[PDB]
RNA sequence: AAUUAUUAUUAUAAAUAUUAUUUUAAAAAUAUAAAAAUAUUGUUAAUAAAAUUAUCAAGUUUCAAAAGCGUUUAUUAAAUGCGUCGGUCUAAGUAUUAUAUUUAAGAUUAUUCUUGUAUAUAGAUUUUUAUUUUAAUUUUAUUAGUAGCAUAGUAAUUUAUUAACUGAUUAUUAAAGCGUUCCAUAGAAAAUUUUAAAAUUAUAACAAUCUAAAUAAAUAAUAAAUUAAAAUAAAAAUUUUAAAAAAAAAAAAUUAAAAUAGGGCAAGUCCUACUCUCCUUUACAAAGAGAACGUUUAUAUGUAAUUGUAUGUUUGAUUGGGGCAAUACUAUAUCUAUUUAUAUAGAAAAAGAACUAUAUUUAUUGAAAUAAUAAAAGGUUCGAGCAGGUUAACAAGCAUUAAUACUAAAUGUGUUUCAUCGUCUACUUAUUGCUAAAUUAUAAUUGAUUGUUCAUCAAAAAAGCAAUUCGUUAGUUGGGUUAAAAUCGUUGUAAAGCAGAUUUGUUUAUAUAUUUAAUUUUUGUAUAUAGUUAAAAAUUAAUAU
RNA sequence: AAUCAAAGUUAUUAUUAAAUAAUAUUGAUUUUGGAUGAAUUUAAUUUUUAAUUAUAUUUUUGAAUUUUAAUUUUAUUAUUUUGAUUUAAUAUUUUUAAAAUAUUAUAUAUUUUAGAUUUAAAUUUGUUGUUUUAUAUUUAGUUUAAUGUUUAUAAAUUGAUAAUUAAUUUGUUUUAUUUUAAAGUUUUUAUGAACUGUGAUUUAUAGUUUAUUAUUUUUAGUUUAAUGUUUAAAUAUUUAACUAGUGAUGGCACAGUUGUUCUAUAUGUACCUAUAAAAAAUAGUAAAAUUAUUUUAAUUAAAUUAAUAAAUAAUUAUUAAACUAAUUUUAUAUUAAUAUUAUGAAAAAUUUAAAAAUUAAUUUUUUUUUCUAAUUUUUAUAUAUUGAAGUAAUAUGUAUUGAAUUGAAUAUUAAAAAUACAAAUUUAAUUUGUAAUUAAUAAAUAUAUUUUAUUUUAA
């Protein structure tokens, strides 16, 4: 019938969990434009001092420092990248949490635990499934400009209505 | 042709017989199947003498016995002494006691009817070894008959091929295999 | 003519020279055929133009198709040739003539209609059809028509034959014959009838000439062999290997008995052709010379022009950048869309910008078989594939490889297939292959087979018909069209001159019937009637120490 | 019968070849004309028998390139009088021409038999020894400089002007080479019309049918067939056919982008692709080759692109490199610089596809010093005891329905009962008559073990 071409490789140039300089592409995304039409969401979407470029989808990020992905509590398909800018403040610690987890002291239950986060939100806020499936009346999601102009209110954001948690 | 070093057997290909069989993966070749193994394979073994010892003399696997249940015959005779290094001092009759012995076992054996003209032919070889030593086996004979051979070439230089320098003699020994 | 060779060098002349180069004790083939009863085409693609003869060497007849008698490198509806006709030409040849062509003579006739070349033309192109060229797709009237006529087919009918893929007749919408048609037609090629010497089937039937040995001493081919046999499995292949397991001369089954044709692919070159590419180009037109004629220009570009392109990938469509289909993707399967066409000359002169190319983007048209070729490998006919036979089992367009076409002749073979037990039919048409169908009754199915034999088919510009092509040409159909070397190994048939004698065991080309009669029991059984056998027929016998 | 491994020396004879060398040169191999000349003529403003010290420029963007070197100055066309010098080469003919070891029923040379077997090269695009070359002996047989010692010094930058605090080597100037054999071609001019075309060329040496001078034809050289098939022949023997030429084998005449053609792309001297001559055309883009044993660091890869593979990654290679936490006191081929004519991966595990394999896939992808030692072996277990066949009248009942008929055994219908015998055989129906839910334990392994083809040593 036709021919095709070639599917790139959209994939990692980084290791997550380690140091990243700016120059670097973190992650060159499928700009899922379906074939070249002009509606995609990216698979990981950008996070903490990440920004997204917006023609190729290409997350990089905006200060050297460690970088991560953050799948989202509620659906685990949904990723952030996060860049904590601070590369001591972590070597210093995984530099003990792997040398306390070799002499056997370290719990693991830590939040970076990869398969407790699944209980670790749930220890803490024991409602969150309420806290992001309650559907808000638009009488709160709209609340009365008049609670803006005396002041009440500090600023109404009257789009920012999802939670993205 | 993509001709690159290590794109296949590196100069062309060989089947040695370490290829033919257990090729790349041990089974191994698809034709060039393989040679017959034509060698002796040794014979099962003789049956252990009936028990009579009531010492579990049976048991096949256990730590007294050496698997071997072999008490045949003037093995008392080998009567054997514990040295001091843990070995053996094994005191067995000459090889002539024994071919005297068995002259007269055997001068007994035919006697009874009517020796054979072949019994009479035995107990001559058999007088005739512990005389002489007239060895018959070939591991002597198939050596004699030849060393004298080998050995009267040098005598007398009957080599017609003096120069033979190990280069010369290089195919030589090695175109004989034993 | 490579020679002291096939070989009267035929310019002449002549006619009674006892002029002077040819081994030899056999039968196979083979070259070849004296002789000889029947049979007459049943052989075959097809008998009949097939040497000489003192036995004096000759087939007759009918029908259909078919011109000129000359002439040709694959030898003829090839190309000639007379006439008619079309066009040209009155300052080099006679305009009832000679140039330049198309046809073909003889006899009937020679239809309908035009889009382009040519002519005429008026600055040229563009326009434009008295005659001519080429055309007519439903021209298709005359005329013949299954025909060298694109399939459909063996056309349907009739004959003819025991059997009609023959051939001839009738008509007649023939895939798209067609007025240069059609008829008439002789020696040719068919089809009958018929007769007949070639040794045509049946059928086999040596009279002739073609030794060994002695002598002289070449050729193809040659990696090796002590393996070669034989059987079985194989794994890429036809099998050949590997392995197991065995155990002298004729013929051509294998080795390469062949040569060399037959393919198709790749890069290279060749040669031919035309509306689209391009020069050297001699023609047409302009201008310049008081134009006395030769040159130079400009504008033009002609297949008359001999240059180069005419692809690549999957098989005939596709060429882009994405995406979904295990963050595999052959094109797999689906879809989308400002996803963008880099450079160089031109275009935009500040920082800003346009055009176009198989969208990585190097070149300046598209087609052919030209008997295409040269240097290579690699298949049509296969250890596996594909599409059109009663729907479905089957002819068989791609993964090997001097196996170098189907069929026939001859000559074998291992299988397998119901109750003994089993497998010999010959013919007609066409040589395609396999059926139809005639002989009362009618050939089991597989497999390996054909270099020994033919060539009928399939087949390489020799043509031609319809058919596709702008052409060169392409594909159906018919007539044509070399088909071949000294046998070394294996193999096998024989043999080794031997023998007062078949044989212990090996192992077996060698095996009584498959073209049906008359007996006799036709009774048993039931609407007709069996069964052992015998005679006759198919007419021939078989032992290595 | 069968084998059996096997002879290295002729003998005798003497002034070429090749390059080089910068002095001559009107055409080398008899005596022109021999009437008296007309007949013995090669000349013209072009890389020419004239042969030229640079890397910058400039240029259809891509095969195009540097100007006196000292003005007659020596780079210039060359031998007899050292067998003319030198260095390389070396013969060629005459006639020489040689030799005594392995069985006795058969695999292949070792003496002691048995063990033993790709013949090689290429080709293998692992369609993995893929059907190619080799008779043998000897001779001849293929060109990328493996090195930097004192005079002596280099090194960048803008588009352009310019700018050059911009940081720094090396070099008495290093250049030259580039495989080997092989086409069809292709262009440049010389030869050929004795073969054969066509032009032109012969005006009556046999037979015959018919009235006919036209016309049937004797017809031994020629449309066929056999033989021959490296043949007596690079076309002959025998033979069929044909044969009537006042219009033709033939005076000489036409020549190669062209002659001739009664036209077949035929022939023009035994393949018309004319011969002859002169080139280095291309041939790496699956042609054939590419010459020197005993060595001393490993591997594959598979992506961007292609009017479909000389180019790129990745691999490999040559040369060279520096020791960044991770652990043992383990273990690690990572790179740079250059060189690079490549598109497809056994057995698996799966995945597309009528595949009938191709495709994706991704781990394989063999070079034995010698004596010796060794743990993986063409040896594994197979379904029966029992043709239970005697032992008895019956009774809602031959239910009902459908039915010609049916009574447990036509058809459909199936949970009724009571005193047990309705999924059949049997009969046109019934009765009779077969039949009466039973002993029949293969399981208990058989040899398990030992013992054999690769786990070491010594030299
Ligand atoms: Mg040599």
């Amino acid at each position: 019938q036709a021919g095709s071409p070639r599917q790139k490789a959209k994939l990692f140039h980084v290791i997550p969990g380690t140091p990243v300089t700016p120059v670097e592409k973190l992650k060159e995304q499928r700009r899922r434009f379906g074939q070249d039409r002009y509606s995609r969401q990216p698979e990981y979407r950008p996070g903490r001092n990440v920004r997204m470029d917006p023609n190729t989808f290409t997350l990089y990020a905006t200060t050297k420092g460690v970088m991560t992905i953050r799948t989202s509590r509620i659906n685990p398909s949904y990723k952030w990248l996060d860049v904590e800018p601070d590369i001591q403040k972590v070597y210093r610690s995984r530099c003990m949490r792997a040398a306390l987890q070799a002499r056997g002291k370290a719990s693991m239950m830590v939040a970076g635990n990869v398969h407790y986060r699944a209980e670790l939100d749930h220890v803490t806020e024991p409602h969150w499934r309420e806290r992001v499936m309650r559907v808000p009346k638009a009488t709160e999601r709209f609340q009365d400009p008049n609670y803006f102009t005396r002041g009440l209110v500090p600023s109404l954001r009257p789009l920012s209505r999802y939670s993205y948690e | 042709r993509a001709q690159h070093p290590n794109a296949g057997t590196r100069f062309g290909r060989v089947y040695n017989r370490g290829f033919v069989r257990y090729g790349f993966g041990g089974f191994g070749m698809s034709v060039y199947s393989s040679k017959k193994d034509r060698t002796f394979k040794v014979m099962p073994v003789p049956p252990p003498p009936p028990a009579t010892t009531a010492v579990e003399q049976r048991d096949d696997f256990a730590d007294n016995r050496g698997l071997s249940a072999t008490t045949r015959t003037l093995s008392p005779t080998f009567r054997m002494f514990a040295l001091e290094d843990g070995g053996v001092l094994v005191s067995h009759p000459s090889h002539a006691q024994i071919m005297r012995w068995n002259q007269r076992v055997h001068t007994e054996e035919g006697k009874a009817a009517n020796s054979t003209v072949m019994d009479e032919y035995v107990n001559s070889r058999i007088q005739a070894i512990i005389a002489d030593n007239t060895i018959e086996n070939t591991s002597l004979s198939q050596w004699r008959k030849a060393h004298m051979w080998n050995v009267i070439k040098s005598h007398g230089k009957l080599q017609r091929r003096w120069g033979t320098p190990d280069f010369v003699m290089g195919a030589r020994s090695t175109l004989y295999n034993n």
